[PDB]
């Protein structure tokens, strides 16, 4: 997460596994990852994503729920080409947020601009609203 | 010699005038060649019934987007995206004529004419041009601006071409 960036914490993956292996994807298991990724990257939310193994149909719709947001984004967020006025940074495309095509430090950049675009918070909402689906 | 390219600007189909530009092909060839084609339709599209679909006053207008009057779109003469060629030369002042990008190597047919020094764009967009005459009429196209950069009317270029 940024708090400065730092690596995401080994035990915080680990207990997030935990929740997963033991809670599956029942409606327990929202609140708590919402509880361990807090401040966290696009990156940060990649790794907790990839480090649920298998629950292979419960991450495909996911996927699904994260493209449509990321089309959302898109479609609301245009991509309008430059120039920007002084000390302004170029807005991200929804797989920018979703950490598909935007690196560590670009994510960085947003979230601690200013103002910020919290790269890192719309992408754990995008997550929640699949969550929120998969329970069901 | 430097090829010349005017637009001749209208205001909700109305003529404003003519303004004309030298293309600095000596430094940036690609890049002039680029807008000296798009001016003259001689691939088939171009910048004859585009609109300047973004004015802020006291910064630049900008246009060259032949698909819609907005920000996505255009391609270039050489496919949909080209490289930044070289960042030679420098916003110094009105006048000058860069192409509009979505970052790195993102060129494609929009482009906007500065109206005051903009250093802030240098080695971020590709300045490839000046205006010669109609800076008046580029001055008159702010009118029709604002803050944000949307127009209150309908900027287009009526004609445009080469003129040497």
């Amino acid at each position: 997460p940024i708090v400065v960036h730092q690596a995401i914490s080994p035990r915080t993956l680990n207990a997030w596994v935990k929740v997963v292996e033991e809670k599956a994807f029942s409606p327990e298991v929202i609140p708590m990852f919402s509880a361990l990724s807090e401040g966290a990257t696009p990156q940060d939310l990649n790794t907790m994503l990839n480090t649920v193994g298998g629950h292979q149909a419960a991450m495909q719709m996911l996927k699904e729920t994260i493209n449509e947001e990321a089309a959302e984004w898109d479609r609301t967020h245009p991509p309008a080409m430059g120039p920007l006025p002084p000390g302004q940074i170029r807005e991200p495309t929804g797989s920018d947020i979703a950490g598909t095509t935007s690196t560590l430090q670009e994510q960085i950049g947003w979230m601690t601009h200013n103002p910020p675009i919290p790269v890192g918070e719309i992408y754990k909402r995008w997550i929640i609203l699949g969550l929120n689906k998969i329970v069901r | 010699v430097n090829p010349t390219v005017f637009f001749d600007i209208a205001v909700d189909g109305e003529p404003l005038g003519r303004v004309s530009f030298e293309l600095f092909a000596d430094k940036v060839p690609k890049t002039a060649e680029n807008f000296r084609a798009l001016s003259t339709g001689e691939k088939g599209f171009g910048y004859k019934g585009s609109c300047f679909h973004r004015i802020i006053p006291g910064f630049m207008c900008q246009g060259g987007n032949f698909t819609h009057c907005n920000g996505t779109g255009g391609k270039s003469i050489y496919g949909e995206k080209f490289e930044d060629e070289n960042f030679i030369l420098k916003h110094t002042g009105p006048g000058i004529l860069s192409m509009a990008n979505a970052g790195p190597n993102t060129n494609g047919s929009q482009f906007f004419i500065c109206t005051a020094k903009t250093e802030w764009l240098d080695g971020k967009h590709v300045v490839f041009g000046k205006v010669k005459e109609g800076m008046n009429i580029v001055e008159a196209m702010e009118r029709f601006g604002s803050r944000n950069g949307k127009t209150s009317k309908k900027i287009t270029i009526a004609d445009c071409g080469q003129l040497e």
